[PDB]
């Protein structure tokens, strides 16, 4: 994906698991979850952004 | 008398098997809890965070269904 | 912001055809002005309409006078409903719906007329005013300016 | 020239077809097809012409098998109820085979054939093009004449109850 | 009328409760002048 | 483009000037959500099973079967009035008809046209033009027997009696 | 430009000299609001019954066709009206002037269309419109003549209102 | 008649019930003088007792041997009033509310700030949205047909099982 | 910029004097709340109904249709005297007529969808007298003004008709004053009820 980009969690044990968040950046180094993700949404945790691997998230 | 009363038994049925229901489908896992089969059928709660977990296995919808047993049998 | 009963379904988040057609000007005697089809205001305008209209008015007369007429022994002519008139083949149905089925008049109580209505049932055209003035009146008619005029004097 | 001078001329009507004199006031053909309108106008005269042939004849001549209505109209009534369906049924069998089994105004002249032609000239009265357009003229005019002439002894014969000859000798006027 | 008591009069408390008082008054007024309406008369 | 029915409403994508019946109608946009040959098939199955059922609601009125000419000419009595037994015999006819319609939509459903049970047994539509005006003229003579059956249905619940009865006796309201 | 008629208004802006019966009468705009040649043909279509209906009331006066006085009774002008409709006299004219009308409404929109002018039904059998200074003299005559036959009408039957006696026998008797 | 009931206006446990719901208020109007406003109150109390009875016998309703009016909810038309037609009048209600409901959150999410818009609601948009409720049937079903009510089960978060 | 029907009030905005009958009165703000399109819509719809409503009241004062069922000349007796199945007629027509004039853009989130639509102008112009645009101005003023004359003339008698049980014109002509015996205003909570 890329920066900015609207994007669909295909993570199973998420909580926005086939919501719509927006990439807020991707990192280039060896991190096993680069893609950033910030959801509208707040978690059970009140987070509303998380990182993922690119296998789990989809463009829209 | 006898209308209202099969009707209160409906809502009884249908609300054990809620609960019921609830719990067996939700046992291996919930938005809340996703890896709640880890943890197994029984166990206390998952602790004051994500806002408060408890009564969350599928032991305790077991539980909260049994009122609900004694209810509609009552 | 959205102004509130503004309409524009974009401003309150309603889906939108967003094919929004041009208005002609053109229009029908018995219809409104609006988008038509290619060619239907000249085939089906106010010519189309009116003389429609003039041709149900005309074929109307025979419709508002549907009966058998038979003429007896003297000139004197009988109108009977087209309902007496037995049809031959169609097995147990002997009396046949006619132009009556489609036009009842006579079991409304309507008798209607080549001019719609009827020496039977025709517009009933009442004074209000039952014959006394607008003021200086007697007893039988009091008027509101007669009320003015009781009121000013007293 | 045109039959209504103040309404201008349809333009559909090119005076082609036969007893054209421009009458279409109303504004057909501008909406349905001339030759289907020509076939329905041929074939209504037809039936008219032998209509009203029908009902001077019935008034004089009734058939031993039939009983004979009190006015030609009520022939039609006292006539068994088997044999106008099998008359029905059999002018049925005539426009099926005649129009070839397309009888609806879109297969109707999809075949090419022309309004009210039926290739029906047993004796060659026709044969002659010159007579033949005369005779066209001549079939239009006294099929629409027809027309007329049965609606109104259909009617009279409803109206006074005694059949066209008698109307004319024994004349009996509403009162 | 001022912008921030109309807000205030827009939160989701007043709003509830102004209409469903509103709401309560017409089944009242509704139940006063057409009482004991047990079905829908026909 | 817009629909030709509606001149206002914008033309529903799933339907085309290619199937029999289509006015561009359809303002609540079924064929946008269910399949457009389903819901093709389906009008034509209903209207013909109406075409029969107006046919079948009007045609006792005339003359009845020798064994049941005892039973009502009111349809929704004559309905209780044929015992089980002929019940189940319709039942089982209709089901060997559809027999064919399930093997027509729920696994050859792409092959053909709507409605296409291949029932031609007169050797009909072979003539383009003329199977192009029999398809319109079938969806359209459909529809008019669901709305004609639907009317004489309800006209026969309020007044206890077949349609040209209560034509003829003039109970066209409620008493 | 202010009105021939009526000197403190306007000239009504729709109504000009190569109409028939030009006066630049249109004091309350009406013509504006709608189409001239509609109210052209109203005008004279109200101008040519209601001269018929002046012609009718002073030859029904004068003499009576056979056989007539019998069906009605001592009725006149309106008061036949009544009767005549129960004979079929009345729905018989009524049927034809219909019939016509129908064609009356498809050269009004003719007149709409501009194909024709207002009240040319083209019939001229006998021969009086053959010079084009007696065709306009005449279309003069006819628009007044109307005008007046209207209001004439209006009296007439009015008269008949107030007094039962008709044209001829109010001129002889008061 | 229906499910062996009998019709009010001839059941005499309904008269019965009528005559002694009066004769419970005519005692209490035993114990006060004419024009006192409690006479009052108690006389128009026992005029609405007996317009209740009366409209009741004259509706069709059937009574029970309680003498008490019986509701008839099969479906049939002749007792139409007292489930299926009320019934209709409730579901437009109810689906007015939830189509007003929902076109109001569908706004306030396409909002500069969403939940701002649900504790203070923009009341000229929820006032154009309560309007629209009236052709609710026909907008919704509109909607459901054009993809615009249903999302597809690929865009709603779902537990792991 | 104060109001010319108001002169104390500022001119209220969404008000311009470009629709016709717009001399400035919005006292309340309504206009700045609700869009002045749904307004004048709702302006034109509320007087054309009254406008008929009026004529409606004195012409069944003058004119009845045949029958005994048309027979009421005092016009609330109308309502409950003329047929049933005629009267659902008029108003499932009326939902027609609503449903086709306004092209299923009914609602305040989709009437105005399209930017050719016009308040007011639903299209109905059967005999084109709207066809000469000099009278445009004066049409569009002279019918949003006859709306309101009717609006306010429609309510006074209806509510006389429920004050004197007497059609319009013949309350006019046998007119008789208010005794104030009955017809008193309210007082439904202070006698407690009853
Ligand atoms: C009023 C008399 C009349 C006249 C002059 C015609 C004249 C004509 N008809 Mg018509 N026709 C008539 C009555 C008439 N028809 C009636 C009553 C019927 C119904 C039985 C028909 C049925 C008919 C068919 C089906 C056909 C014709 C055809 C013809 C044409 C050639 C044959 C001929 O010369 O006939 C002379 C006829 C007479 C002298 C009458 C005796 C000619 C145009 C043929 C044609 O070319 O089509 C237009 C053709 O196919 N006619
Ligand atoms: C009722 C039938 C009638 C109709 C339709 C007309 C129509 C017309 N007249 Mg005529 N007119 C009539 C009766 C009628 N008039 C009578 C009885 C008189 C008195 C003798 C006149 C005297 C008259 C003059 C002197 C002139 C006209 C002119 C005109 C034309 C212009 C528009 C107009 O005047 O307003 C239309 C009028 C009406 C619709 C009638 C009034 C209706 C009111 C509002 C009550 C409803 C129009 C063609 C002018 C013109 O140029 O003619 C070519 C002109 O100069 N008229
Ligand atoms: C609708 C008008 C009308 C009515 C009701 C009558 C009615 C009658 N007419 Mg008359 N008639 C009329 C118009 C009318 N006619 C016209 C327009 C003419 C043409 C000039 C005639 C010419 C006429 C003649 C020549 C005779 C009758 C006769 C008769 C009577 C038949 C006996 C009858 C009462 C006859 C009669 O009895 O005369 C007294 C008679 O000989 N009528
Ligand atoms: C749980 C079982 C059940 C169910 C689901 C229904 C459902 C229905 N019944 Mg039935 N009924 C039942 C049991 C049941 N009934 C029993 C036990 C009895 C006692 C014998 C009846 C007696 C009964 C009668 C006598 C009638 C119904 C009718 C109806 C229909 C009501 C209105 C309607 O949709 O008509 C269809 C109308 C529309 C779709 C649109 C109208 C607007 C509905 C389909 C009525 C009906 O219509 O029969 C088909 C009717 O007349 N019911
Ligand atoms: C689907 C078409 C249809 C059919 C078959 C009927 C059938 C019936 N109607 Mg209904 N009606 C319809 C459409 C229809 N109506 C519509 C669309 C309206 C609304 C405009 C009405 C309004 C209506 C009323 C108000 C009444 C009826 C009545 C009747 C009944 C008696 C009819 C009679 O005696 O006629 C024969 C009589 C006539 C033909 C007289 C016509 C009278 C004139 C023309 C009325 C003036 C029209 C006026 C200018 C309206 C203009 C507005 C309009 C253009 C929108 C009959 C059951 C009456 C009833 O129930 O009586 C028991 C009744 O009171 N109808
Ligand atoms: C009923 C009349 C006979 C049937 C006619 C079918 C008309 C279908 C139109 C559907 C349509 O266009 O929806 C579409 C519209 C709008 O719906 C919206 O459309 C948008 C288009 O860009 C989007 O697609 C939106 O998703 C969609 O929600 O819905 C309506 O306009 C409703 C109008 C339909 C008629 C309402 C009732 C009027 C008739 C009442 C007559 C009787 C009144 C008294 C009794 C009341 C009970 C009926
Ligand atoms: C733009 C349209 C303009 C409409 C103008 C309205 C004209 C009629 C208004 C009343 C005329 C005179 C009233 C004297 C009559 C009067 O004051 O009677 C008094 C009555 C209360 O009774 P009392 O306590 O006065 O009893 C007194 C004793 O003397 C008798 O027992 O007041 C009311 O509450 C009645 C009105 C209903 C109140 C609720 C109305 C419905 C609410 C709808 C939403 C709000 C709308 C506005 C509400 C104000
Ligand atoms: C031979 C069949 C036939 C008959 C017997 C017939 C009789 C009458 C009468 C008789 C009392 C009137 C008063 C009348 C009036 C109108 N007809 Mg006509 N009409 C017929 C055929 C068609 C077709 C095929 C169309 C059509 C139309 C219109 C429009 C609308 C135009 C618009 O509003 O722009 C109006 C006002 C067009 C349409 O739009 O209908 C919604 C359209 O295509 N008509 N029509
Ligand atoms: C396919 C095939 C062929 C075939 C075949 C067959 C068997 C074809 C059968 C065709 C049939 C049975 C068509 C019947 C249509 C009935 C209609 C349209 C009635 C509508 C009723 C209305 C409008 C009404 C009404 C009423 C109302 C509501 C109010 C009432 O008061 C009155 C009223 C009555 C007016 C063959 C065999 C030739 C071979 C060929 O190779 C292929
Ligand atoms: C839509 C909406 C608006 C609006 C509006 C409104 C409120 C419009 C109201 C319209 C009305 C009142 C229409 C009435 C029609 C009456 C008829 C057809 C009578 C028929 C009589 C018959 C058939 C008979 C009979 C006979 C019988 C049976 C037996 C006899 O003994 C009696 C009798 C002889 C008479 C407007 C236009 C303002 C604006 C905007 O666009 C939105
Ligand atoms: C647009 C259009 C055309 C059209 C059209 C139509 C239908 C035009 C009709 C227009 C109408 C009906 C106008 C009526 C206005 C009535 C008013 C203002 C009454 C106010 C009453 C008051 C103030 C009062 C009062 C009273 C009080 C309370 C006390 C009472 O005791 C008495 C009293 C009565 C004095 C057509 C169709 C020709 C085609 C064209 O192409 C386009
Ligand atoms: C040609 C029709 C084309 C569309 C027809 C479809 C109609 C749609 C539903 C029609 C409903 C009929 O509506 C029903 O009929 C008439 C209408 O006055 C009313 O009937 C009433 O008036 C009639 C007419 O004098 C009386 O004879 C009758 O005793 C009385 O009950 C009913 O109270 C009403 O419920």
């Amino acid at each position: 994906v890329k920066r900015g980009s609207k994007v669909r969690i295909l993570r199973k044990e998420s909580y926005w698991y086939q919501d719509i968040g927006t990439v807020a950046t991707i990192d280039t180094s060896g991190i096993r979850y680069p893609v950033v993700v910030r959801f509208e949404k707040v978690s059970y945790s009140g987070v509303n952004t998380n990182n993922f691997s690119l296998d789990e998230v989809v463009e829209v | 008398g006898d209308f209202l009363i099969h009707h209160a038994i409906a809502l009884a049925l249908h609300t054990t098997t809620l609960i019921l229901v609830k719990g067996a489908l939700d046992a291996r896992g919930s938005k809340l809890m996703p890896d709640k089969k880890d943890f197994g059928y029984a166990f206390p709660c998952d602790g004051p965070g994500r806002g408060g977990t408890c009564d969350i296995s599928a032991w305790d919808a077991f539980y909260l269904s049994m009122f609900w047993m004694l209810n509609t049998i009552g | 912001d959205t102004t509130g009963f503004s309409g524009v379904p974009s401003q309150f988040a309603r889906p939108e055809s967003g094919v929004y057609p041009a208005e002609p000007t053109e229009q029908t005697f018995l219809g409104m002005r609006g988008p038509r089809a290619p060619g239907h205001r000249e085939n089906f305008g106010g010519k189309h309409t009116a003389t429609m209209l003039a041709i149900a008015a005309l074929l109307w007369q025979p419709v508002s006078e549907a009966g058998m007429y038979r003429m007896g022994a003297d000139g004197a002519l009988t109108k009977s409903s087209f309902s007496n008139m037995e049809v031959p083949g169609f097995g147990n149905m002997k009396k046949a719906p006619t132009i009556e089925s489609l036009f009842p008049f006579a079991k409304n109580g309507f008798d209607a007329s080549p001019a719609l209505f009827g020496k039977g049932s025709m517009i009933v055209v009442e004074d209000p005013r039952d014959g006394c003035g607008a003021y200086a009146n007697s007893g039988a008619c009091h008027t509101f300016l007669d009320e003015i005029g009781d009121a000013l004097k007293k | 020239d045109n039959a209504m001078p103040f309404l201008e001329r349809p333009p559909k009507l090119d005076g082609s077809l036969a007893g054209d004199v421009g009458f279409d006031p109303v504004g057909f053909s501008n909406y349905f097809d001339l030759r289907w309108l020509r076939e329905s106008e041929l074939k209504h005269g037809r039936v008219c012409m032998l209509g009203v042939t029908g009902l001077l004849v019935q008034e004089a001549v009734c058939l031993p098998q039939f009983s004979n209505g009190k006015t030609p109209v009520d022939d039609f009534f006292v006539v068994p109820a088997a044999g106008l369906w099998q008359v029905f049924f059999a002018i049925g069998a005539v426009e099926f085979f005649s129009h070839g089994f397309k009888l609806t105004p879109g297969d109707m002249f999809s075949e090419g054939r022309e309004a009210g032609d039926f290739g029906f000239d047993p004796l060659g009265c026709g044969k002659n093009p010159d007579a033949l357009a005369r005779r066209r003229l001549v079939e239009v005019k006294n099929g629409r004449l027809a027309m007329i002439a049965f609606g109104g002894l259909l009617h009279q014969q409803l109206l006074t109850g005694q059949g066209t000859f008698e109307q004319l000798a024994n004349f009996k006027a509403i009162a | 009328m001022d912008s921030n008591f109309l807000k205030y009069l827009s939160t989701a408390p007043v709003l509830f409760t102004v209409w469903l008082s509103f709401t309560a008054s017409f089944i009242i007024e509704a139940n006063r002048f057409f009482p004991d309406m047990l079905y829908f008369p026909m | 483009e817009m629909s030709e029915a509606i001149p206002f409403m914008p033309k529903p994508a799933n339907i085309d000037s290619s199937m029999p019946g289509y006015a561009g109608f359809d303002p609540l946009g079924f064929t946008d959500y269910y399949s457009a040959k389903w819901m093709q098939e389906a009008e034509i199955k209903h209207g013909r099973v109406c075409m029969l059922a107006a046919l079948g609601m009007v045609f006792p009125e005339f003359a009845k079967f020798p064994q049941f000419a005892s039973f009502s000419t009111n349809p929704l009595e004559a309905f209780y009035q044929v015992s089980p037994a002929g019940w189940g015999q319709i039942f089982l006819f209709i089901g060997v008809l559809e027999t064919f319609s399930y093997e027509k939509s729920f696994y050859n459903f792409e092959g053909g046209a709507p409605g296409a049970l291949g029932f031609d047994p007169l050797r009909m539509s072979s003539n383009p033009a003329s199977a192009k005006q029999y398809a319109a003229a079938e969806v359209r003579n459909g529809r008019l027997a669901m709305i004609g059956f639907s009317g004489m249905l309800h006209h026969a619940i309020v007044s206890k009696q077949g349609p040209i009865t209560q034509i003829v006796e003039q109970n066209f309201y409620p008493k | 430009a202010m009105s021939e008629s009526v000197p403190f208004l306007k000239k009504p802006e729709a109504l000009d000299s190569s109409m028939a019966g030009y006066a630049g009468f249109d004091p309350l705009g009406l013509s504006s609001i709608a189409d001239i040649k509609f109210l052209q043909e109203s005008e004279i279509k109200h101008c040519r019954i209601a001269m018929l209906a002046a012609a009718g009331s002073i030859a029904q006066d004068i003499f009576t066709f056979p056989g007539v006085s019998k069906v009605v009774g001592t009725a006149k002008m309106t008061g036949v009206h009544d009767v005549l409709v129960k004979q079929g006299a009345m729905g018989q004219i009524l049927l034809w002037t219909s019939f016509l009308e129908v064609f009356g409404t498809i050269a009004l929109l003719e007149t709409l269309d501009g194909k024709r002018a207002p009240g040319d039904f083209k019939f001229d059998p006998l021969g009086f419109s053959k010079n084009a200074e007696t065709a306009k003299r005449y279309q003069l005559s006819e628009i007044k003549n109307g005008r007046l036959a209207m209001l004439a009408t209006g009296g007439m039957v009015h008269g008949y209102f107030i007094t039962g006696k008709g044209p001829l026998e109010l001129l002889t008797n008061f | 008649d229906v499910a062996g009931l009998t019709p009010c206006g001839e059941s005499k446990e309904f008269a019965r019930r009528l005559d002694g719901s009066v004769k419970k208020l005519q005692t209490r109007l035993s114990k006060y003088e004419a024009g006192t406003p409690p006479a009052l109150a108690l006389q128009k109390q026992i005029d609405k007792t007996k317009n209740r009875f009366d409209r009741y016998g004259k509706a069709g309703l059937l009574c029970g041997t309680d003498g008490l009016p019986h509701l008839i909810t099969d479906g049939r038309w002749t007792h139409s009033g007292e489930f299926v037609i009320p019934g209709l009048l409730f579901l437009y209600v109810a689906g007015w509310i939830g189509w007003v409901g929902r076109s109001y959150v569908l706004f306030a999410r396409t909002a500069d700030k969403p939940t701002e818009k649900e504790i203070i609601i923009d009341v000229p948009v929820a006032l154009s949205f309560v309007s629209t409720g009236f052709i609710w049937p026909f907008s919704a079903f509109k909607e459901f047909t054009s993809g615009n009510l249903i999302v597809p089960a690929d865009e709603i978060t779902v537990s792991p099982r | 910029a104060k109001s010319k029907a108001v002169p104390f009030l500022s001119q209220p905005e969404a008000l311009d004097g470009s629709m016709a009958g717009d001399v400035g009165f919005d006292p309340f703000g309504i206009s700045s709340v609700i869009d002045i399109k749904w307004l004048r819509e709702s302006e034109l719809k509320h007087g054309r109904i009254c406008m008929l409503a009026a004529t409606g009241c004195l012409v069944q004062e003058v004119v009845h249709l045949p029958g005994p069922a048309f027979s009421q000349k005092m016009a609330l007796n109308a309502w409950a005297a003329a047929p049933r199945g005629g009267m659902i007629s008029i108003l499932v027509a009326i939902g027609l007529i609503e449903m086709i004039s306004n092209r299923f853009a009914l609602t305040a989130t989709d009437m105005f969808a399209n930017p050719n639509r016009v308040p007011g102008d639903l299209g109905f112009d059967p005999l084109s007298l709207g066809a000469n645009p000099a009278n445009r101005a004066r049409f569009e003023l002279s019918e949003v003004i006859h709306g309101r004359a009717a609006m306010m003339g429609f309510s006074g008698m209806v509510h006389q008709m429920i004050v004197s049980k007497q059609a319009p014109i013949e309350q006019l002509m046998h007119f008789k004053a208010v005794d104030s015996s009955l017809m008193k205003l309210g007082g439904a909570a202070g006698n407690l009820g009853y």
